RNA sequence: CUGACGAGUAGGCAGGCGUGGAGGUCAGUGACGAAGCCUAGACCGUAAGGUCGGGUCGAACGGCCUCUAGUGCAGAUCUUGG
RNA sequence: UAUAUGCCGCCCGUCUUGAAACACGGACCAAGGAGUCUAACGUCUAUGCGAGUGUUUGGGUGUAAAACCCAUACGCGUAAUGAAAGUGAACGUAGGUUGGGGCCUCGCAAGAGGUGCACAAUCGACCGAUCCUGAUGUCUUCGGAUGGAUUUGAGUAAGAGCA
RNA sequence: UGGCGAGAGACCGAUAGCGAACAAGUACAGUGAUGGAAAGAUGAAAAGAACUUUGAAAAGAGAGUGAAAAAGUACGUGAAAU
């Protein structure tokens, strides 16, 4: 949520469901056991305030000194980069995947 | 309570574990120890020929 | 890290990596820096030469606040100007609008020369300067103002 | 029983894969093993054996070293490659135009390169642009500039900086450093 | 061109409203930094234990 | 006086929380941790402000 | 796919087996009987060890991904008990 | 798996040049049992930022010993060198030569030419000290310009550090 | 790190944790100053065994209570030495 109006007290009883403000966003809740990906149910105010909290190219930061990090690759798929057009015209042709056993 | 005073057994065998090192001569060895009069002259001779091959070549 | 240390890999080997002949014992060389002019002289000569004796004068009740004099090379001297005004100041490379730089405001006690400020005049305000720095500032056009 | 001359089963002492666990760097290594195996151009084998280098063996290249590399004769249009990072330098004022391609980029470095009109390129976009490594330059930052290599090989008469915590007077300047106190070094 | 996440109502019924992604969802998904930082942060609510 | 609490850099802490928030998107990493999202509408799941 | 090679004490490094506890997961197993114990019964792994069947028993305990340590025994004229 | 048979096989641990030893510990079994934690560091890795870095002494918040956000300094780093007063880094695309991965041009190729980052050797330039040279002026004996030298530093030479 | 009243744990789990989970600064030793133990867990509930027989009695054998006395107050599972 982004603005509390009795939501933490509402869902603090039901087992499993934890609530978290946008400006908190605990790491000990988002990735439990150092495993990525928690099924997070956003609210709309939380989604827009998330844009305000972490920043983008348009809005600046709202965290003093902070910029969202830079990648070191443009696309996580590599086979897309290996295929597309420009590499395969510079590639020597392929041998057989498992070789013939001569002698 | 005497013991072994000296040996050289297993001293020419430890050295040849790592293969007696050739001293790595270089092009332009160091002028440390060369006579200082010639050294001052050759300093200014290199100083002159750098001027001759920097200013005249344009 | 307790499961990653090698004394957990030594469970099963009699001496735990310290040797059977030369048994691991209490303090065989001495406690601390013992024997500096003695059985460890070959370790006080090389890797620590000069550890024994006096060199200088005694300065009773030394205050380091007297010796606060950080230096600023002419290489930076434009990071004191913020980055927004910096491009407006490199352009119009002229007098009557020279950027006033209070070098003491970032805590710099001396302005040293290290090479080639651009040709924009600059009013460096400083406590101390060096001779080859003020010549470069003056050759750029601006002047040095001594403050306190 | 073979009489052996050198070490049996000698591990070569080089790296074959990066020790880091960065997923995207393992993807770049995945891509350049392909390019270094199937393009048979030497540039792909210098990028691959520089991704394997550590942080100390990938020192950062200042953007002023990129300015020196673009003041180099006949190289004003080459797309410079820096395997490693690229840090900003506030000491240069005129910075040239052309392309810089690196793994990482500090914020001042992107600000300066994009401000001068250039384009900061991650290495996969360079592999799209230059598969065989057409028209490039590989720079390296200085390795023997470290605080730790300042102390290596400490011994007498070698002039290599004793490892010391607190300097000034009174701390390793006595007997063994001057003539009047015993010997000098 | 952010992929325009739609907003659901309380009774299901996916509303015609749409919202762009806040550009946090294009951050580098790093399992290793999350792992090491999670270990170092998870050690921070421990109490002291000791023998007498 | 064992070292009980561990310093982390602040920016690396924010890096890890940013990577976690980025991982709460498209649900290979969410279906990996259990999390029965096999029958849902599109992810990230946003519910109206009335909640 | 091809080729070479394989003694090793002190010692160094790597890949791993096991234990007490912690975060996660298998919506794991279980009083139609968990853990434990016995078992010239069986299977797997070079080995650390893992697994199953039978008996005994009486309520809790495991696989995996990581974390942490008061973590592994034939010997110390070792300690306590028998 | 037990036994029979053929051949082989001396009790382990420990010091030790060497022990099955007429060397020492060990009657047996169960349980307990021995390189741990901290302060400051070195080298090597991994991560974040990178001319900077370090949220956590403290403050605001809080689903409250967790998480979250933050000012000002401060620590190390960005400058050395001298006992000290003190001074404090571009003659020159911040150099010259040699060797250099890679890149560019020509060539089918072999190679040739140009460019040569890192690094290795070496000659220079500059900064501090030491020893000399010491001019114009001169609170008329203060002041240092210029030029140096087989001297010297843990220096610079478009920054690599911090956690 | 004392007293009282509180909340907690990536701690120990009865040879561990305080010397002390029990009538623990107790039994006991020493003239004294002082030293100082060991020892928890039947079952849900005593329903902790009426009655017959052998024996002088302890006990046994039947019988019986109990899910089960391969739980009988020398009591949970109950290993190895022997």
């Amino acid at each position: 949520y982004a603005e509390d109006n009795g939501i933490v007290k509402a869902l603090r009883n039901v087992p499993g469901v934890e609530t978290a403000n946008v400006a908190s966003l605990n790491l000990l809740q988002l990735a439990p056991g150092a495993h990525l990906g928690r099924f997070v149910i956003w609210t709309e105010a939380a989604f827009t305030k998330l844009d305000q909290v972490w920043g983008s190219e348009t809005v600046a930061s709202s965290k003093v000194g902070y910029t969202l990090p830079s990648h070191i690759i443009s696309t996580s798929d590599v086979t897309r980069i290996i295929n597309s057009s420009e590499i395969q015209s510079a590639i020597r042709p392929a041998g057989q995947a498992t070789q013939k056993r001569t002698h | 309570a005497k013991s072994k005073n000296h040996t050289a057994h297993n001293q020419t065998r430890k050295a040849h574990r790592n293969g007696i090192k050739k001293p790595k001569t270089y092009k332009y060895p160091s002028l440390k120890g060369v006579d200082p009069k010639f050294r001052r002259n050759h300093k200014h001779a290199l100083h002159g020929t750098a001027k001759a091959l920097a200013a005249a070549k344009k | 890290p307790s499961r990653f240390t090698k004394t957990r890999k030594h469970r099963g080997h009699v001496s735990a990596g310290k040797g059977r002949i030369g048994k691991h014992r209490k303090h065989p060389g001495g406690r601390g820096m013992a024997g500096g002019q003695h059985h460890h002289r070959i370790n006080m000569d090389k890797y620590h030469p000069g550890y024994f004796g006096k060199v200088g004068m005694r300065y009773f009740h030394k205050q380091q606040a007297h010796f606060w004099k950080p230096v600023l090379n002419l290489d930076k001297l434009w990071t004191l100007i913020p980055e927004d005004k910096r491009d407006q100041y490199l352009k119009s490379a002229s007098k009557e609008t020279a950027p006033v730089i209070d070098t003491l405001a970032a805590g710099y006690g001396k302005i040293l020369g290290k090479g080639r400020i651009p040709n924009v005049p600059v009013i460096v305000k400083a406590r101390f300067v060096s001779k080859l720095a003020e010549e470069k500032i003056r050759a750029a056009g601006g002047v040095v103002e001594l403050i306190a | 029983g073979i009489d052996h001359t050198s070490k049996q089963h000698k591990r070569s002492g080089h790296r074959t894969a990066p020790k880091s666990d960065n997923v995207y760097l393992k993807l770049l290594v995945k891509l350049y093993t392909f390019l270094a195996r199937r393009t048979d151009a030497p540039f792909n084998k210098v990028v691959l054996k520089a991704l394997f280098l550590s942080k100390i063996n990938r020192p950062p290249v200042s953007v002023s070293r990129i300015a020196r590399a673009l003041k180099q004769e006949g190289a004003a249009n080459k797309t410079v490659v820096v395997v490693g990072t690229v840090t900003d330098d506030a000491r240069i004022f005129e910075f040239p135009k052309t392309t810089v391609a690196a793994l990482r980029f500090t914020a001042g470095a992107r600000a300066k390169i994009v401000k001068a009109g250039g384009e900061c390129i991650t290495l996969d976009q360079l592999a799209v642009r230059a598969p065989k490594g057409q028209n490039t330059l590989i720079l390296r930052g200085p390795r023997n500039s470290r605080e730790a290599v300042r102390h290596f090989g400490m011994g007498p008469h070698k002039g290599k900086a004793p490892r010391i915590l607190s300097t000034g007077r009174k701390f390793e300047r006595a007997r063994g450093r001057r003539r009047s106190k015993g010997f000098k070094v | 061109s952010r992929p325009q996440v739609t907003v659901h109502s309380l009774t299901g019924e996916a509303t015609a409203n749409a919202l762009p992604l806040p550009a946090v969802f294009s951050a580098p998904i790093r399992p290793d930094i999350v792992h090491t930082v999670f270990t170092s942060v998870n050690k921070n609510k421990r109490q002291a234990y000791a023998v007498s | 006086w064992r070292k009980w609490n561990v310093k982390v850099n602040h920016n690396e802490k924010r890096y890890a929380t940013a990577s976690a928030i980025a991982a709460t998107a498209v649900a290979s990493l969410v279906l990996a941790r259990g999390h029965r999202v096999e029958k849902i509408p599109e992810i990230p799941l946003v519910v109206s402000t009335d909640l």
